[PDB]
């Protein structure tokens, strides 16, 4: 709640950032045959659920029409969407709190509220603009720019109201207040695009040739090999001393990362098979149950993805600690976190030259949980009749697969 | 140790500012709208709204406020005495000019104590006081377009004295003054005029 | 109109009269029977009776 | 349908954004929400008064505890008059000569009494003639004899 | 839960409007033909015909009405005291200027 004077759009994104990614976009693909000729249909409807935040878009319109220096008064940060059809809400008590701090500033001459048309009731909308005109009367050096609540006929809960006569009812002050404001109508259509992320767009693909489960099988059969996933597992089982010891940790940390990258590509294959087998809900439950039991040791059971992060920051710390103290290089590797983090993959492997006395082992449950998934999605291939190659895939992940389809979806 | 500073009551800084303004502009100039040296801030913040009962009150006991303004620093903002509803004595500079003028005339008058109380003395007493007040009018302490708008002096038999007063040994001199007041409130009135 | 703290103040004085706004002269009203009287022409409900 | 937007019995005017053939999308309306006021119906008149009053108010705080006599009143009048002469020459004030465009009055026997001086009051009066827009242009055609 | 609103008696909104008008126009100006903030509607509708026995009555005990008008919103429409047939003391602004 501190007013700050900026000068351009590049100054705004430095201190405040950009817009919120939209969550209401859907993409549909359909393959058809018309007398022996192929036909592909791409359908992206306009979203009915939008983000209620409009501040970054309004500053783009201001600088494009000749604006100069202005003041920014934040009222809070963005809230998250609960799901794909419930956007967050705008509170009346935050916007009125922002009007109280701008009363103490001397230099601005114009008052605006860019998020105000997405307020829950129209009575809150008119009451906010009645407060701005009372501030313009008291300080007697400012002016207010108003809009209507909507550009079309809107529902009040009891009645339907036209926008122009409803604004004339809501603003109920005398002339000594009305001379400080002006109102404009209707809304304007711009050249700007919505802000979105390609990591959150899911494709639904209906094709006459169904190979969704077969393409999901070929990736998962290939990763279940001796050179692929078995080669990851058998590898795991003064100033010159610190520099040699950092080379040993970098080889272990490089082995963990390709195991985590193998975990990422498995989940994209099973998710496309879960979404394709909407028929026979008992088979979808078995495929979903096999996936979370494989994801136990990676996230839920043991801290496999958590030790790969702390070892990297512990690796940087030991290279800076060599400037002053050897006890610093002793307190970490024996007493504090560094001796404790190695125990979770192998607890007492130091009993011999080879890893023995396997009290704790986060590995070697991978291949048992993998071939369970291979049989579980094997029941799904005679029950899927309509879903094609890209069903259930993220939009960013199809760019290496089919580049021409990815560019066509971006235009729509 | 040296990061801790001293807080003082403001009366000795005000005395230095009284002597600075009297040397620069005279004793008839109000000691307000001025700055204080060696001062970082006031100890308490006083806003616009709570100085109103400080400056104007039903008892008439006014308190002058030390305030801060953006772009201007710490200033003295108030120039009243503790008789703040008096039309003769509410301003500090009016009271201190009367203290100067009355003492200077009183010391110059002791050369006349056992003199003859006749018409020859009354002419020279009137001209001594009139020559002094003409210099005060020209320096700007008395308001007027001409000298008889600014002051008057009266002394004599049949004007200030009776014949019974002469036998008792009394001589009466009457002096009236028109001293310049400060401009405390400035009111700008705006209006439209026809083309 | 009352000033207690020292400074500068701004007052506005009203001199000009306001102006009259002229009303429409010929807007008729027709009162009688219609065929359906619907707000939404596709949905079959006479809510404009 | 812009007629009841621009002129209304309540005086609450709404400015319309419209399209015209050969010209594109334009702003067509320049009124405030006090649209039947002869002093305050135009946006540009109100915003010029907001500029001129604040600039004069900031320049006046150097005079607060000054002597309230004839020497001050001459310099206060000339400071405000020099500022308004520049506004007349730039075209913001209508008039063929400067005394048609504005006036400034301050002094004892003009704006103040002697009782006002003892209380510490100084009154300044300022009147302005600001240029209005040409909203309706009416062409009147007629025949003349040969 | 937030769709339910509070209904209040109008005496504390009137006190705020007394201080707003006295600062703008003085204490001798009647506090009527003015608007109220944070108010959606009155709770009861009062027409033209039933305000007549509210404003003028044989007992002299006048009640001021809060009403709605098309194009203007909710307003205070009445400025009398409870000695409403008195030629010296029937208006609120006369009594408060004498105080």
């Amino acid at each position: 709640l501190k007013p700050k004077r900026i000068s351009s759009l590049l100054d705004f994104t430095t201190y405040y950032g950009g817009a919120q990614n939209e969550q209401g976009i859907t993409v549909k693909l359909t393959d058809t045959l018309i007398e022996g000729a192929e036909n592909r249909t791409i359908n992206v409807p306009e979203p009915t659920f939008k983000s209620p935040y409009l501040m970054f878009y309004s500053l783009q319109m201001y600088f494009a029409n000749g604006g100069g220096p202005c003041y920014i008064v934040s009222t809070g940060v963005y809230d998250d969407w609960s799901d794909s059809e419930t956007p967050p809400t705008i509170n009346f008590s935050d916007l009125e709190s922002g009007l109280a701090v701008i009363r103490k500033e001397d230099e601005p001459t114009l008052l605006l509220f860019p998020d105000a048309t997405n307020l829950p009731t129209d009575d809150e909308f008119y009451s906010l603009y009645n407060s701005a005109l009372m501030q313009c009367n008291d300080l007697q050096d400012r002016f207010t720019i108003l809009d209507t609540y909507s550009d079309q006929t809107y529902n009040d809960g009891v009645e339907d109201l036209d926008p122009i006569p409803a604004l004339r009812n809501g603003i109920n002050l005398t002339k000594d207040y009305l001379k400080y404001g002006a109102a404009y109508y209707p809304f304007v259509q711009t050249i700007l695009n919505y802000q979105y992320s390609a990591d959150e767009i899911v494709i639904q693909h209906l094709s006459y040739n169904p190979n969704a489960i077969a393409t999901a099988l070929d990736n998962l059969n290939a990763v279940n090999g001796p050179t692929f996933i078995d080669a990851i597992l058998d590898d795991l089982r003064n100033s010159v001393k610190v520099a040699n010891f950092a080379s040993l940790v970098e080889s272990v940390l490089s082995t963990l990362n390709e195991l985590i990258d193998a975990k990422e590509e498995i989940n994209k294959d099973v998710n496309s098979a879960i979404a394709s087998s909407e028929e026979d809900n008992a088979i979808k439950t078995a495929i979903s149950d096999a996936l979370d039991v494989f994801n136990e040791d990676f996230e839920g059971a043991d801290k496999i993805e958590s030790v790969a992060k702390n070892l990297s920051d512990l690796l940087i710390k030991i290279k800076q600690a060599d400037t002053n103290t050897k006890v610093e290089n002793v307190l970490s590797i024996n007493a504090l976190n560094f001796s404790a983090e190695f125990e979770k993959l192998l607890t007492y492997d130091v009993n011999t030259g080879l890893t023995a006395s396997v009290t704790l082992d986060l590995f070697a449950n991978i291949g048992t949980r993998l071939d369970d998934i291979i049989a579980a999605v094997s029941a799904a291939e005679p029950i899927d009749v309509n879903n094609g190659k890209l069903n259930g895939r993220l939009l960013s992940d199809i760019e290496p697969l089919d580049n021409a389809t990815y560019n066509t979806i971006l235009l729509e | 140790i040296n990061s801790h500073k001293v807080t003082l009551p403001p009366s000795s800084s005000m005395a230095g500012a009284y002597a600075r303004v009297d040397n620069d502009r005279g004793v008839w100039k109000s000691p307000a709208n001025i700055g204080l040296n060696y001062v970082s801030k006031p100890s308490v913040t006083v806003s616009h709204e709570e100085q109103e009962s400080m400056n104007v009150h039903g008892t008439g006991k006014s308190v002058n406020a030390i305030r801060s303004f953006v772009g201007k620093g710490t200033l003295v903002w108030g120039a009243r005495t503790l008789a703040g509803n008096d039309n003769e004595w509410r301003y500090i500079s009016v009271r201190r000019f009367f203290n100067m003028a009355e003492e200077s005339i009183k010391k110059a008058t002791e050369q006349f104590v056992f003199e003859p109380n006749d018409g020859n003395t009354w002419v020279r007493v009137r001209a001594m006081i009139e020559n002094f007040l003409i210099l005060q009018w020209r320096a700007g302490a008395l308001a007027g377009a001409k000298p008889e708008h600014a002051f008057y002096v009266k002394v004599g038999l049949g004007q200030t004295m009776t014949a019974q007063d002469i036998l008792e040994g009394n001589m009466n001199v009457e002096i009236g003054l028109a001293v310049v007041r400060p401009a405390e409130f400035i009111i700008l009135k705006f209006s439209h005029k026809m083309q | 109109a009352t000033y207690k703290t020292p400074g500068v103040y701004i007052e506005e004085i009203t001199k000009f009269p306001p102006s009259v706004a002229q009303v429409e002269t010929a807007i008729p009203a027709f009162i009688g029977y219609t065929q359906f009287a619907r707000t939404k022409p596709s949905v079959d409900s006479d809510d404009l009776i």
